């Protein structure tokens, strides 16, 4: 299948900072890959989907760039609303598998 | 008085074989004349000339040759010519080319080209070739020389190393009555000169009869007589039998052993007026030429004149290519950017593999029709295994295996549009070149050796359809389960679709008014041609493209080395 | 292209032996039938012996037996043509002939295509 | 639209597993399809299994012959039985949508703790 | 029985021939580029009867009603079967040949009359033999050949080369039965090629032809006498068959033919000089012959069963789980592709229908065993039914339960009637060309040229709406088409490849394809039920065609 | 091609109706036609788009059925700030071509 | 989004015909392709043909070499070249813009009433 990895497990940034967020893969994903936002006690709520757009509900300091096998999120002045462990899910093949988990901690 | 003293004798004592066994007590000696080796096709009539030279395996006589009291010696391959029985000289080439052919081959390389003139005009001279050295043998199309002359011109290549004891198997087979007597007084005008004529004639007439110096008699491995010719039958009117008024006297010694049997016959030699002669003198006198680049010469120029001289092969598979490409670039005539644009792209480029791995089938006729010339040259001191093999390849392989590539390709290009580049016309030509060269590599590496053409490319037919399921459009390559996926490294057409589709699936769009080159919403769609080729198991990397020509190379030189090892190992006797 | 070179010489008449060594060139000895001549001092050309290549099939004068010795040896390019006992009636320059394609020679006038000079035999 | 996560929380090993989420405010043969994903007690996610809006059920290969899911169109209804469950598989199961078009899995479930202990 | 002809003038190969044949022993020698072979097939009704300038009379009255139930001919080729015994090919020429009021009673009397006046009683109960299996040799081959041609009791024999490729073992032992046979009053004449003392000393009547010159005629006891004084004389130990021979080579026939006219044997040669059945039974046992031909080959029957046994074992392992994706319609069209593709090429291997017994439908048809239109239709009853529709029918019931493509009930009986027709069609497509053809080679390299062209008009290597107006024309005139389209809309119906898309009603984002129907209407199919059934209408209107072009070209044949 | 056919060239209806507008084709369009409006004196806005959806900016008394080989635009209570020139062109294979017009008039 | 069409309006027969439109707030090579659509003086249609972002133009089959567009990149403008006018072709052009996924002509353009007169 078309694994997920993920190098920056555990983040530790500030408030208003550019936090980036990256995520590669062994296949070939071609624009396919979907961020998820899981709060610590709720569901994955998704945030970038395709690596390009922006689904709505959310600010535009969400944006997600990079193609080919790695895919990169950007977020824009971070505050203290923005917590929890973000996942990159690939959706090209039927195996369909998530990242790792990159959980933001404040300092 | 005469015109010779002394002939180099062939006397033999004792000659059993056994593959079981075909010959059991054979002995006698060959005086230099004309002597014939007679018998049914049953015993070993045509068996015991292999034998009497070096043209059966070593282990399995347990008898002996000598020659002149002395066994065979290091010059009886440039002493002794052997004359075959079918076919042999070529009928694309001529007389003289056929002669300087074997001449330039079998004879030193320290002898000029004054000298071997000379000596083959001299051979002409006694063969009687003057006016049909200047002409085309011909063969079952080109008419040139009628058979009256063609086994003529094949003992000629023979007589050019000056033999002393020449060897022939059935001379008269495939002739009428005037050519056999024809054939015959040039056979004892040799024969009064010096020459030990041993052969094996297969009923003859009295005509023939009556030219013989000494007559073998064999009948199942028995020797059944052996003397003189004139002297046979009067042996066997005082045995029991007596020849009727009117009759073939070669005839009733034919019809002793049928029934006017075989256990009694032997038993009435071996202690007769005959047996005691041979007996007392048997006991009595009992007790590579040339350089590698001269024969990889001479082969493919023999090789390629050939092939000049077959216009039903060499043209007429251009023209099946040129009409191939021209109705293909009729149909595929306007390669349209829309959602048709991949079924039409992957259509054509299938069809250009799937031709060019299905026209290999012809290339199998190559060591399979020459292969009696193959392995009586071979044993007879004309070339090796490497040299032939890399003068029939270098003569046949490079000419008609790519020249189909190039022309179907430089039509097919500026008529359909497939790319507009300059690199990209260069690398579907080089793939197909790979393509056609690996197809016809795996066909040499199947029918070497055999001689059954109906095996080899029911085998090859066989596995290339095989081959043309794994190749990628029939079925996806991702979809195939874990222990069948890897069956498509063993194919062939495989990656010459896989080097053509990423030539042209590259930054070809399929939507139009779509762009979906940085972003495609809405799934499921392809709009682009990175899409198909992830879609179908293809690298965008550009080593995956290389990656089908470092694969071709190599079942490239793998097959061909299968070849080699095919005709290294194979039985030449 | 071949040359033929003398070396035995001749000056004994009714000796017991005597042998004559005719060398040639080196370019393609072992191709060759290389024999022996005869002339008369009043007579025209007479064959004597020529020996195949290969050491086989040779010829001898019809009327002198075994007494002749005709042997060519492939090294050095020599072929000698020793007798034994010769007979007073031997008085004649011998040839040195070099032919192509053993013809049989019937002991005639063969003529062969690379002559020589030719010793006297006395 | 809206989905809800039902079932039991405490198998015993070596037994069957059966969960159930509704579907409220949108049909279930209407046009989205329906997966399982659970999240291992840590941080990692797994995908199940799917089910079309007309059948087509295609499962995860690491989950040989342990996954079915079934579906009711009168309830609006999808379950999920797994057969020879293990102490390992403590995972937190949610049930999610899959729009077929965007790709991505919009509405999601609140999903239910299963704890496999004896 | 003494047959007797005129000046025979044969031309395109004769010129002046003319002598009695005594109801005795005839034998015709001479070289075999003079008219010997030709001799004996213009004496009888074999050759061109426009291109004869002569008259053949039997006994005062000319040629009778029914000289072909009175005459036998033999060849020395093969008349006979190797896979039938002895006992039924003799008894299948004997029911052809025969009426239908002679009882079973008389008639195996007549079929042991021959077993034993030939000496064939052992060789009763064993088969004849081909290149596998092993029955007799080349001794008894002869003898079933001759007994075929002896079943009603002739008067006037014909036999062309009864000695070619037989060993001298024999060769008097199957000479002698000709000069038993012939002391009741059977005209034999036969044309023997180079004979031998042993067989010259039996001849009653000799005929030396050469270059359409007739050399010499009268007893064999007198050939060797005549041409003592005409200027030639035999030798001794030689043998007088083949010496005739070397006089006309030449050791010429300018001037032997004139000698011939001032002789002693010619003033005295011109003294004296001046259906059955019905249709029904025709075809009940060409049917049956060519059925047990069927059964008895091991290695043309059973062997087609296995290679498309594997093949369909291979493909159900390859496509194995047709699952309903993105790539659900690549496997879909490849592996329906392929099986029209495998059955049109599977045809080749019927050509050999036609061709291999060619020899045997011109030799029955000039002996009057049956006609035109009853082989045509006993050939194609036992090798087109039993042959073409079985890896039809094996070849879907395999890989229907192994793929997963449309669990129905009538669409299993579509699929099957599409591959026996496509069959069907293709094998009907390769008899009407190696209908009438004695070659095999050229038969075999058009049938793969041709269905290589139809195979890209097929619908999968180029669309078929994209194809201009001047060429379009071109994909009527193929077989893989119809049946790939019948396939596919058999197959693409109610699919829906879009996995959580419901595209039925309403399909957002085109360019996508991803139903049964989207892509039948992008290939050039209709979805109406009239446009499955118009390939079938197709391929059964090119099965009349093509098989009146087969039956057309078998009767217009030059059988002579 | 696929030409597109019209038989009502010319309705006669009054306010408040069911206007019912077919359009049948040639060829096979499977859910590909669209709909358009044009006034008399300016540009053929779109109306409905896949003969089964519905642009915005307009009310939901356009609705659009039909499959097959023809599709049927439905317009309930007609009213006077409708009038104008429908067509139907579909969009299926290359050479789009358009419908007739029915040029609703009130009486 | 916003078209602007423009040009001759009284051309000769049997010659040639050139219109021109701008397009204001989207690029010209960015996504949408852009096409020529004329209304025959009455109540007809006709699509001449596109172009598309890169450069693949599909022209009308009805129109045999006699339509020509050409584009611009720098005023985001795109032609349209007739050669060999006819009296009958006194359509009013317009100049829409068609989205590939929704498929429809959506954003148009004002037209241009081309007389073709002597
Ligand atoms: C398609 O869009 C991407 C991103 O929106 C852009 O990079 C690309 O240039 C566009 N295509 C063309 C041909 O400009
Ligand atoms: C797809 O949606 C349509 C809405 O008109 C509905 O009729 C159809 O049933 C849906 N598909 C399935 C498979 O139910």
């Amino acid at each position: 299948d078309i694994v997920l990895t993920q190098s920056p497990s555990s983040f530790s940034v500030s408030l208003g900072d550019r936090v980036t967020i990256s995520c590669k893969a062994s296949g070939y994903i071609l624009n396919r890959l979907a961020w998820y936002q899981q709060k610590p006690g709720n569901a994955p709520r998704l945030l970038i989907s395709g690596a390009t757009s922006l689904e709505t509900g959310f600010p535009s300091r969400f944006s997600g760039t990079g193609s080919g096998k790695d895919y990169t999120l950007s977020i824009s002045s971070l505050q203290t609303e923005d917590v929890g462990t973000y996942y990159c899910q690939q959706y090209w093949s039927t195996p369909w598998t998530f990242g790792g988990g990159t959980k933001l901690e404040i300092r | 008085l005469k015109a010779f003293t002394e002939g180099a004798v062939l006397s033999f004592h004792n000659i059993c074989y056994r593959v079981k066994e075909i010959l059991s007590n054979i002995n006698g000696i060959m005086k230099p004349g004309l002597n014939a080796i007679l018998g049914p096709t049953g015993g070993g009539k045509s068996s015991l000339l292999d034998v009497l030279a070096a043209r059966k395996d070593p282990s399995g006589l347990s008898g002996d040759v000598l020659i002149n009291g002395a066994p065979r010696p290091a010059n009886f391959k440039c002493n002794s010519g052997y004359v075959v029985q079918d076919d042999v000289v070529m009928g694309t080439l001529t007389v003289r080319e056929n002669l300087q052919f074997s001449a330039a081959l079998r004879l030193a390389t320290t002898m000029t080209n004054h000298e071997k003139n000379e000596r083959i005009n001299r051979v002409i001279q006694e063969l009687g070739l003057d006016k049909v050295a200047d002409s085309k043998v011909g063969t079952q199309f080109i008419r040139g020389v009628s058979g009256g002359e063609r086994k003529r011109t094949s003992i000629g290549m023979e007589l050019i190393t000056d033999p002393s004891i020449l060897f022939l198997d059935e001379p008269t087979t495939g002739l009428d009555s005037s050519t056999a007597n024809a054939v015959l007084l040039l056979l004892k005008r040799m024969s009064k000169q010096g020459r030990t004529i041993i052969f094996s004639i297969h009923q003859p007439r009295y005509s023939i009869f009556k030219l013989f110096d000494s007559l073998t008699l064999l009948a199942s491995g028995r020797l059944m007589f052996h003397g003189p010719a004139q002297e046979a039958l009067g042996y066997f009117e005082s045995a029991g039998y007596h020849c009727e008024a009117y009759n073939n006297p070669a005839d009733f010694f034919l019809d002793i052993i049928n029934g006017d049997l075989i256990e009694k016959l032997a038993e009435i030699y071996v202690n007769s007026s005959f047996y005691k002669e041979t007996k007392a003198e048997l006991h009595q006198l009992s007790g590579y030429t040339t350089s590698f680049c001269h024969q990889l010469r001479w082969v493919s120029k023999r090789s390629f004149k050939n092939l000049l001289g077959n216009p039903q092969a060499s043209i007429a598979q251009i023209i099946v290519t040129v009409v191939l490409g021209l109705v293909i670039g009729a149909i595929y005539f306007g390669l349209k950017n829309d959602s048709t644009g991949i079924q039409n792209r992957a259509g054509v480029l299938f069809f250009l593999t799937t031709n060019q791995c299905f026209s290999s089938v012809s290339a199998v006729e190559l060591f399979v029709v020459e292969k009696k010339l193959f392995i009586h040259e071979y044993i007879s001191g004309y070339y090796r295994v490497s040299s032939y093999f890399l003068g029939k390849l270098l003569s046949d392989l490079l000419p008609m295996r790519m020249l189909p590539s190039i022309i179907f390709t430089c039509i097919v290009y500026f008529m359909l549009g497939l790319k507009p580049k300059a690199d990209a016309f260069f690398v579907m030509m080089f793939t197909l070149m790979m393509v056609a060269y690996s197809a016809s590599s795996m066909a040499l590496a199947i029918a070497a050796g055999q001689s059954v053409v109906s095996v080899a490319t029911l085998l090859m037919t066989i596995c290339f359809v095989f081959m043309m399921i794994f190749s990628g459009l029939l079925v996806n390559l991702t979809t195939i389960a874990s222990w069948l996926s890897w069956l498509q490294y063993f194919s062939i057409p495989r990656y010459g679709f896989t080097a053509l589709q990423h030539n042209e699936f590259l930054g070809q769009n399929f939507c139009p008014g779509l762009n979906a080159t940085g972003n495609n919403p809405c799934n499921y769609a392809t709009c682009t041609g990175e899409e198909y080729l992830v879609k179908q198991g293809i690298d965008l990397s550009p080593w995956g493209l290389w990656k089908n020509h470092v694969a071709l190379a190599c079942m490239i030189v793998i097959f061909l080395t299968i070849a080699y090892l095919k005709l290294l190992f194979l039985k030449k006797y | 292209q071949v040359q033929l070179q003398e070396s035995g010489g001749g000056l004994v008449q009714a000796g017991g032996s005597l042998r004559l060594s005719c060398a040639a060139s080196g370019r393609s000895f072992s191709s060759y039938t290389m024999g022996w001549f005869r002339q008369a001092p009043g007579k025209e050309r007479e064959f004597v012996a020529a020996i195949k290549w290969s050491g086989d099939i040779t010829k001898y004068v019809d009327s002198v037996k075994g007494r002749f010795t005709i042997s060519r040896d492939n090294s050095k390019n020599t072929v000698y043509l020793e007798m034994n006992s010769l007979k007073p009636e031997d008085t004649a320059v011998y040839y040195c002939g070099a032919d192509n394609t053993w013809v049989g020679y019937p002991s005639s006038r063969s003529s062969m295509d690379y002559w020589g000079q030719g010793t006297q035999v006395t | 639209v809206q989905l809800q996560e039902s079932g039991p929380g405490l198998v015993k090993p070596s037994q069957s597993l059966s969960l159930t989420c509704t579907v409220t405010g949108f049909s279930i043969t209407s046009d989205y399809a329906w997966n399982w994903i659970r999240q291992f007690p840590g941080k990692k996610l797994e995908w199940m299994g799917y089910i079309n809006f007309d059948g087509g059920t295609t499962y995860n290969p690491s989950l040989r012959g342990r996954i079915s899911i079934t579906r009711d169109t009168s309830k609006n209804q999808f379950f999920l039985q797994l057969r020879s469950v293990t102490p390992e598989d403590t995972a937190t199961y949610y049930c999610a949508t899959f729009y077929g078009a965007k790709g991505t899995l919009d509405y999601w479930g609140q999903g239910t703790s299963v704890t496999v202990s004896s």
